[PDB]
């Protein structure tokens, strides 16, 4: 694309400023091109996209949860009526946001689950797609809302299962996909029980191997830990 | 609040 | 342009939209094509066009001041040679400022500034002027930078002459317009002094003219004196 | 701190 002529590592050294920067669409532009190149990322590649996307994709959805609220009230009995400019900006917000989760997917579909063949590369990159599915889901409401809810589930299990294989229960990408597979089941599928029952078993198998980390390590462990226990007290 | 999704980098 | 076919009051509509939403690319957007319909602004309509460019340049200008902090410490003596990509993005966002600094001065030269007779409106859209040559100084670095600080200068003399002449001292709008031309000064102009002085003889009459408000424009009037006292205690 | 331009609304 647009990216097509610079370096790859240009690329990635200017996704970098970006991020000090704080802007998010054009980090998110120069991993894009990264990806592009055709070479698979390292660890600090794979998390400068992540940041990327996640960054823009929020801002989309916090602006969307607003519109969302406003036009339901619109909505209620004695409300005046106001005409189709709510619908139509939620609209605007929602197509550029399925924009971008399309674009995530399109890149890991487009080489790089594919090509991933180290648990935790691919943990990452099927977290990564339960999470974009994900995002699509919570603005879902027409026919294909059940089958966009199963392709998250799909990904999601798919990534459980190797990180409960090949992964140690602290390990972070591990972590952080049974938090995000845990909103999934409590916001998504309608299942709480479900989203408690593994947020709390995996933070006490987490527990039970912190005594084998450094002090780094352990750091990073139980920041993660301590989401689970926050969506834990929320939710109980 | 609301709830928390995976914030870690790395 | 692209807002062509929406009528004025739907677009006025989703620029407050936009602002609850704090989507000021889109305000910024919506408020340019209700402009371009021709017709004059409301004071509120004024006001969500400032803001919506307003937050549009701030986001530009703190990007831009930090890779150009960033680029300022490649050239040190000692600093590892590291190519031209902090040079190229610096370059990239500067343009980009420069392009919405040149539209909102366009907006105002075709037609908003001929059109507005009263005091009011003539001084808010002079202090804008003023404002966005003034972010084009900030990044301005060959032949014109002269050109442009006296084309900001120019704009702010203007609106203070109308502003001395048809407005109270404790007008909302004179005294921003007193604080950024004071701004002008200290950080543009290399008069550190003249700063000084304006902000103080603005906070000193504004002061003096308290005792004829309403407790709400009192409120209004005192939130930006402060603004003032605290540069004044930066300044000395 | 950071010097302080125009923020009021309105
Ligand atoms: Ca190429
Ligand atoms: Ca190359
Ligand atoms: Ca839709
Ligand atoms: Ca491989
Ligand atoms: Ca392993
Ligand atoms: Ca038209
Ligand atoms: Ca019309
Ligand atoms: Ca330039
Ligand atoms: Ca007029
Ligand atoms: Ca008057
Ligand atoms: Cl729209
Ligand atoms: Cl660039």
């Amino acid at each position: 694309g647009a990216m097509g002529s610079m370096e790859r590592a240009s690329l990635i050294q200017k996704a970098k400023l970006a991020e000090q920067a704080e802007r998010y669409e054009d980090m998110a532009a120069f991993m894009k091109g990264a990806v592009e190149k055709g070479e698979e990322l390292s660890c600090e590649e794979r998390n400068l996209l992540s940041v990327a996307y996640k960054n823009v994709v929020g801002g989309q959805r916090a602006a969307w949860r607003v519109l969302s609220s406003i036009e339901q009230k619109s909505n209620e009995e004695g409300s005046e009526e106001k005409g189709p400019e709510v619908r139509e900006y939620r609209e605007k917000v929602e197509t550029e946001l399925q924009g971008v989760c399309d674009t995530v997917l399109g890149l890991l579909d487009s080489h790089l689950i594919k090509e991933a063949g180290d648990a935790e590369s691919r943990v990452f990159y099927l977290k990564m797609k339960g999470d974009y599915y994900r995002y699509l889901a919570e603005v879902a409401t027409g026919d294909d809302k059940k089958r966009i809810i199963d392709s998250a589930r799909s990904a999601y299990q798919e990534a459980m299962d190797i990180s409960k294989k090949e992964m140690p229960p602290t390990n972070p990408i591990r972590l952080g996909l049974a938090l995000n597979f845990s909103v999934f089941h409590y916001e998504i599928a309608n299942s709480p029980e479900e989203a408690i029952s593994l947020a709390k078993t995996t933070f006490d198998e987490a527990m039970a191997d912190l005594h084998t980390l450094s002090e780094d390590s352990y750091k990073d462990s139980t920041l993660i830990m301590q989401l689970l226990r926050d969506n834990l007290t929320l939710w109980t | 609040l609301r709830r928390m999704s995976d914030e870690f980098v790395d």
